[PDB]
RNA sequence: AAAAGGGAUCAAGACAAGUCAUCAUGGCCUAAAUAUUGUGGGCUAUAGACGUGCCACAUUUUCCUAAACAAAGAGAUGCAAAAAUGUGAAUUUUAGCUAAUCUCAAAAAAUAGGAUAAAAAUAUACAAGGAUUGUAGUCUGAAAUUCGACUGCAUGAAUAAG
């Protein structure tokens, strides 16, 4: 899950740019998130077998890769991580003050 | 034009179609048994074929105020045939307009 | 000539036939992370007609697991793969129905009965019970897995000559 | 009639069959649905499109068709000039 | 005796007894009934 | 119902019978605004046991002489009797006569009255009439 | 599944009855004593509750055996206006013995539930108290159910 | 209008008690329920119909495999449940047509019950037109009576030295 | 602790595992699933509505034994009448509050 | 199991019991025109005719 | 395997193949197996050598592609020289079964044609 | 029980907002016609283009099997049971009820099993989809051709989530 969240504020970083500021996002807003990307993962697998068991072990599958570090959402994660860390200065900006 | 009373009998909002249509419920009153017997005979497909086939003539030869399908509820106070409320023989509207002054006994509005 | 918009047109290996099949229907019949139970003893060719074992969990012989699983005995509903050790329950019918088939091979008698219950009450691993009791004593067990492989026209038939009869023969062979 | 069971839908017209080698003049009729029967095939119609009447000739391939079906009320639609 | 019908309505006894109960919450007085 | 020996069940309230209409509130386009309407019918039941066939009558008859305005009233009555109603049916056609000798009076008609015609037509096409066509 | 008409057809365009199979038609004869099995042995037919049609013959056939094993002059009987029924499943049937199978005693849920306890798949105290509440939520003891409450549930 | 009605209700409803007759059970010989609707003074074209419903055992006079002709004859207008024949009959203009058709239809039911031509023993009575209904009713086991509470206190203390 | 709902059983009448808990939860929640026999008769409704309406029941007459529950069983949830009730259709709209598309042009 | 000739034989008997049409093959003698109530005399008086003015 | 001139692949069901033909339908081709004992699921590589000849005298009596193309294209083309309302619609391409010509009649222009494919 | 919810209602004024084609009404026009009646036709036409809807593009879908749980409303201008016939639409024949009684009437998703895969792109493996059209029928009604709603058989277009 990440732990912040990304909201621009309309028209106030140039040229008619948005100001990008990272924000922090509580504990249901942080699993929520985190699930949904899995989700898309799991939506874009070609499928493996019949029966019912097949959307729950594709699923399943996901969240084994994942505490193994080999799966496509950690470069999801961190990838929203640098934009805060890039953006970490637009707090004190002043355009919002 | 030949089912047109000479004498108006109607008390209700008189139209040029309400004065009409109110000529094909009488006409079709008086031949409703009569042409009843000709759809009977047509339909018996135990009798000769000759019977079904000269019962089958004489019914297109009615007059089409008759034909019962000619019918069409109107309106007694404004004469309109386009949605027409058989519980109260008025449109849509003329219904509302009754219904809030007090003039149709029980409809009321409905709030749930 | 129409001038509206419309929309311009524009990965991994498939499976091998019938594997897909082979996926909703494989058993299985272990689970590593599942603890060794203590105490859980095997069966013997004589302990599923003991009274004295009902209400007890006892786990089958591997060289069973050898015949029930070549003549499909288990099926994927039934769930095995969560345990370590397939074991089964003897039942108070299990044990009202090993005496009379002990007895029947005893003097040479016949018994024909009809499982009978309401969706999952155990009737079909009673039969998987009845093979274990057979393979155990020395016995002969022909099974059919599924009936419905026989009437729902899915396997090649032919005729008998002179005769209203009609074979399976790809079945009879497997 | 569509439905078989109660034969054909068929109008009173003045079809009387004249003697042979006599000029008959065609049939004005406006009974659009009226059924091909079989006994006046070979007669000359003159079927009412709305407008103005079009002649017909029945032959053997029009029995059981209507009457409306060989003369078309409304023009075709042709964009341009 | 008595017929069999009027027997079968007889049978077909199931009614609450009137309680006769006590009221033992305070009521207020109706509304203004209009005519 | 008390004073004549009736004794009486109810008022059971039986589920009131709701009618409803959706019309727009413009006489032409306006329809994104409509309105509903209602017809609401409240009614109970009074079932009467164990009373006397003619005496129910006289409590039917007493309640539509003194009826209240504004309701309609409808009756289903039971009454048993023996096998032959034919028979029966015949036999008080003399009793029947007895007590309408005072009540031919009512009813007065010039001699062979030519108006009605067919009398049991007459019944049949008037009984519309009042009823309404049906 | 074989005590009905098949879905076959004959080159007449045909169904064919499900007795008619060779392979179904030894067994139908040896669950109705007509192939007499000299050596002796056993001829049991378990029905299923999942993806069978329904036959009035079997059902009724076994609730024929039931009453008469039970002592009951009042057997259940066709109904003479149904056209549901197969004359030859009754043959078949008419002198087979049954096993109705119910819940399982409260005594034999303890022994399965400490089972699934000991392997680490029930993470519950087993006592009489919690034996009784899977035993009512299974409808009691069906066994079947006392599993997707306890092993296929999202609590472990 | 209250005090015209508690006028009615003080000084004409207790002469209604002069006229008054009291109810009598209806013999054996009455085996017939006629029922006859009517509207208060009002015309509607359901006030035609009579309703007769009678019991087949009631008829002391047929035998045994009579009663069961009779209710073969009847079709869907027996009720397996109740046992009782209910007719009606709305063909005629007037209410007296009606239960006079009623009446004789009624007495030739019973003539052709009789008929010992064909007993009709052969046909099985049947039922499809009725729906049979289910009732369910509190076990008669459940109930906490003196000898219950013994032995549910027995099934009490043989779990206690289980698990202990 | 044999529970009948409407003549069936617990796993005959409700197929979902998930209603069976929720519909003795009383019993659950104070821990009396084996000293109590329930017979209940439910009508209307869907397959959750019925089993909530069977909470709220059992709690009610639980109470009646033992009344010193009810402490526990408002923690429990049992003892809430949940009012929430499907609302009507509106005129104007498809739905209770589902509007149709509003066209700007 | 109860043969189609002997059930007609009820169904016979119940026709003459009623009078009522016997038509075992269904053939089409138009009796539903028979059976169809009249509705003219409904119709005729939807409009109130002249009146007390 | 060859079925009256037409092949087809292994992995595929007889009772598809039949179904390719034009005029052959469920119908059709589910009398076609039994006529033979096909069990309708099974798949082209299995039929013996024999089997697949009587198929193919078997399709040639039945009234298929080009022998049912005619009946259909008959009946339109008798439509156009009678003059009938339902044949110049054909010939004009336009919907021939009483639609709304205001929109959506894409189909009707693309289809409707004295020469049509069957 | 309770931290309740929804409906109706929502002013004056403005938009010379809509309606003189509900009705009503002033002025101005038609009065052998701008009035009245019937037959048939048209309002259903179709190059291009714009609005709302339905539905489909298979792997949480669809298909097959089975012994679960609703509410509300309709039937005197009528709802029609159970039977018998047809593959089906439906027909034949009317038991009851003009109704908390009888009838429409059956809930579906769901729950639990089962079948199918290189499930469209390797052309001898063309998926799902149901447009268009041929043909034989049924129902309503003088009447189904322009121009109706359904049913059987065959035909099998676009359509890779925009
Ligand atoms: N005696 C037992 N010991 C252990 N597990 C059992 C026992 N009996 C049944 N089970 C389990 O119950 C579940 C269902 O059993 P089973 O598959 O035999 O049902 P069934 O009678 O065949 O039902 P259906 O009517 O659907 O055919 C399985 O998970 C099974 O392991
Ligand atoms: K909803
Ligand atoms: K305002
Ligand atoms: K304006
Ligand atoms: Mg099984
Ligand atoms: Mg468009
Ligand atoms: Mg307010
Ligand atoms: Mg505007
Ligand atoms: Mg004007
Ligand atoms: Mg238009
Ligand atoms: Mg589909
Ligand atoms: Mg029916
Ligand atoms: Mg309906
Ligand atoms: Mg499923
Ligand atoms: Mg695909
Ligand atoms: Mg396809
Ligand atoms: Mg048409
Ligand atoms: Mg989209």
């Amino acid at each position: 899950a990440p732990l912040i969240k990304m909201r621009g504020y309309k028209g106030l970083a140039g040229g008619g740019r948005s100001l990008e500021v990272p924000q922090p996002i509580p504990a249901r807003q942080r699993r929520s998130t985190a699930f949904k990307w899995i989700l898309d993962v799991v939506n874009k697998k070609p499928s493996k077998g019949s029966g019912r068991t097949m959307f729950a072990h594709r699923v399943a599958e996901e969240i084994v890769a994942v505490v193994e570090g080999r799966s496509s959402v950690w470069d999801k994660r961190m990838l929203i991580h640098k934009l805060g860390t890039a953006n970490r200065a637009n707090l004190n900006s002043p355009a919002l003050q | 034009s030949m089912f047109r009373a000479k004498k108006l009998d109607l008390g209700c909002f008189t139209n040029v179609r309400v004065l009409r249509d109110h000529s094909k419920r009488k006409a079709f009153l008086e031949a409703e048994p009569e042409r009843q017997a000709l759809r009977y005979v047509i339909r018996n497909t135990t009798l000769p074929a000759r019977t079904r086939a000269v019962a089958q003539l004489q019914l297109t030869q009615m007059h089409a105020y008759t034909r019962p399908t000619q019918i069409r509820n109107r309106c007694i106070l404004g004469g309109k045939s386009r949605g027409i409320l058989r519980d109260f023989k008025m449109t849509r509207y003329n219904f509302r307009m009754n219904a809030l002054m007090g003039n149709i006994p029980g409809v009321k509005k409905a709030s749930w | 000539q129409k001038l509206r918009f419309k929309k311009t047109k524009k990965s991994g290996k498939p499976p091998l036939p019938g594997e897909r099949k082979a996926y909703r229907k494989k058993i299985v019949l272990s689970n590593n992370n599942a603890l060794p139970v203590p105490g859980l003893e095997t069966l013997r060719p004589n302990d599923l007609a003991k009274q004295d074992n009902v209400g007890s969990v006892k786990a089958l012989p591997e060289d069973v697991v050898d015949a029930l699983r070549a003549m499909e005995a288990f099926k994927p509903t039934q769930c095995w793969g969560i345990f370590r050790q397939p074991s089964v329950l003897i039942r108070q019918e299990t044990v009202d129905l090993t005496k009379k088939m002990k007895a029947a091979g005893a003097d040479g008698k016949t018994i024909r009965m009809v499982i009978e219950g309401n969706r999952v009450t155990g009737k079909s691993l009673l039969l998987l019970q009845a093979m274990t009791h057979a393979f155990m004593n020395d016995w002969v067990v022909l099974h059919i897995p599924e009936a419905q492989e026989l009437t729902t026209a899915v396997t090649e038939y032919a005729p008998i000559e002179n005769s209203p009869l009609w074979t399976q023969p790809t079945y009879t062979l497997k | 009639k569509r439905s078989v069971w109660k034969g054909p839908h068929i109008v009173p017209l003045p079809i009387q069959r004249p003697e042979p080698g006599k000029k008959i003049a065609p049939i004005r009729t406006q009974a659009r649905s009226a059924t091909i029967l079989p006994n006046f095939v070979g007669l000359k119609f003159q079927v009412h499109n709305g407008k103005d009447y079009i002649d017909l000739t029945v032959t053997e391939e029009m029995v059981g068709h209507k009457l409306g079906e060989f003369s078309a009320t409304r023009k075709p639609f042709i964009w341009g000039k | 005796s008595a017929s069999v019908i009027f027997s079968k309505y007889i049978n077909n006894n199931n009614n609450k007894l009137i309680p006769f109960k006590i009221k033992n919450s305070d009521l207020g007085r109706t509304r203004y009934f209009p005519p | 119902a008390y004073y004549l020996g009736l004794p009486a069940f109810g008022p059971v309230p039986l589920p009131r019978m709701i009618e409803r209409w959706t019309v727009p509130k413009s006489h032409f386009i306006f329809k994104k605004s409509q309105e509903n309407f209602e017809r609401v019918t409240l009614r109970r039941l009074i079932q009467i046991k164990d009373g006397h066939p003619e005496t129910v009558q006289l409590w039917l008859a007493f309640l539509q002489k003194h009826a209240y305005y504004g309701i309609g009233m409808k009756a289903n009555v039971w009454e048993f009797s023996k096998l032959g109603v034919s028979k029966a049916m015949d036999e008080s056609k003399s009793e029947v006569e007895k007590l309408l000798e005072t009540r031919w009076e009512h009813l007065s008609h010039v001699s062979d009255m030519k108006g009605v015609g067919n009398f049991e037509d007459f019944l049949a096409k008037e009984r519309l009439r009042i009823s309404g066509g049906r | 599944h074989i005590m009905k008409v098949s879905d076959y057809r004959n080159p007449a365009f045909e169904l064919i009855h499900s007795h008619d199979l060779a392979l179904v038609k030894l067994f139908t004869d040896c669950l109705s004593g007509a192939t007499v099995m000299p050596n002796g042995g056993a001829v049991l037919g378990a029905t299923t509750r999942g993806n069978s049609p329904r036959s009035a013959s079997m059902e009724l056939a076994i609730a024929q055996r039931e009453a008469e094993k039970a002592g009951e002059k009042e057997v259940p009987q066709r109904d003479p206006y149904s056209k549901k029924y197969d004359d030859r499943v009754e043959a078949v049937m008419k002198s087979v013995e049954i096993l109705r199978l119910k819940g399982v005693s409260k005594t034999e849920a303890r022994g399965l539930l400490e089972y699934w306890a000991a392997s680490g798949m029930l993470k519950k105290r087993v006592d009489e108290s919690m034996v009784s509440e899977k035993w009512t939520l299974s409808g009691n003891g069906v066994v079947g159910e006392m599993e997707r409450a306890s092993l296929l549930t999202m609590k472990a | 209008e209250f005090r015209e009605y508690a006028r009615i209700a003080v000084w004409e409803m207790p002469l209604l008690s002069k006229y008054a007759k009291p109810f009598v059970p209806p013999t054996s010989e009455e085996v017939l329920r006629f029922r006859y609707t009517t509207y208060m003074g009002e015309f509607h074209p359901a006030d035609r119909k009579v309703v007769v419903e009678f019991c087949p055992k009631d008829l002391r006079d047929l035998s045994e495999v009579q009663q069961r002709k009779l209710m073969k004859l009847a079709g869907p207008r027996y009720n397996p449940e109740k046992d009782i024949i209910k007719m009606s009959c709305e063909k005629f203009e007037h209410q007296a047509q009606n239960k006079r058709y009623l009446g004789d239809l009624i007495e030739k039911m019973i003539a052709a019950a009789k008929d010992p031509k064909d007993t009709f023993e052969d046909i099985p009575l049947d039922t499809r037109h009725h729906t049979f209904t289910k009732k369910i009713s509190f076990p008669k086991e459940w109930l906490l009576t003196e000898e219950r509470k013994k032995e549910l206190e027995a099934a009490r203390q043989q779990a206690l030295l289980k698990d202990a | 602790g044999e529970v009948l709902v409407n003549g069936k059983t617990l796993a005959e009448y409700f197929g979902r595992v998930h209603d069976r808990e929720s519909a003795v939860w009383a019993l659950r929640a104070t821990n009396r699933i084996d000293k109590y026999n329930v017979w209940v008769k439910v009508e209307g409704g869907g397959t959750t509505g019925q089993a909530e309406a069977i909470t709220l029941a059992i709690a009610k007459a639980l109470l009646a034994h033992e009344p010193a529950l009810k402490p526990a069983l408002r923690r429990a949830g049992c003892v809430t009448r949940d009012p929430r009730k499907v609302e009507r259709k509106k005129h104007g709209h498809v739905k209770a509050r589902k509007m149709p598309t509003w066209v700007k042009r | 199991s109860v043969p189609r000739a002997r059930l007609l034989q009820l169904v016979k008997a119940r026709c003459e019991l009623f009078s009522t049409t016997f038509n075992p093959e269904g053939i089409r003698t138009g009796n539903k025109i028979l059976r169809q109530r009249l509705k003219g005399p409904a119709l005729a008086t939807y409009y109130p005719r002249k009146n007390v003015g | 395997v060859f079925i009256l001139g037409v092949n087809f692949n292994e992995h595929k069901l007889v009772q598809k193949a039949l179904e390719s033909f034009y005029g052959l339908g469920q119908q059709a081709s589910a009398r076609i197996l039994a006529k033979y004992s096909i069990h309708p699921r099974a798949k082209m590589g299995t039929l013996p050598p024999k089997i697949v000849t009587a198929l193919t005298a078997e399709l040639s009596t039945m009234t298929i592609e080009n022998d049912a193309r005619r009946l259909v294209l008959d009946n339109i083309k008798r439509l156009r020289d009678m003059g009938t309302y339902r044949g110049r619609r054909h010939a004009m391409g336009l919907p021939v079964r009483g639609q709304q010509t205001r929109n959506q009649i894409a189909n009707a222009r693309k289809l409707n044609k004295i020469e049509r494919h069957g």
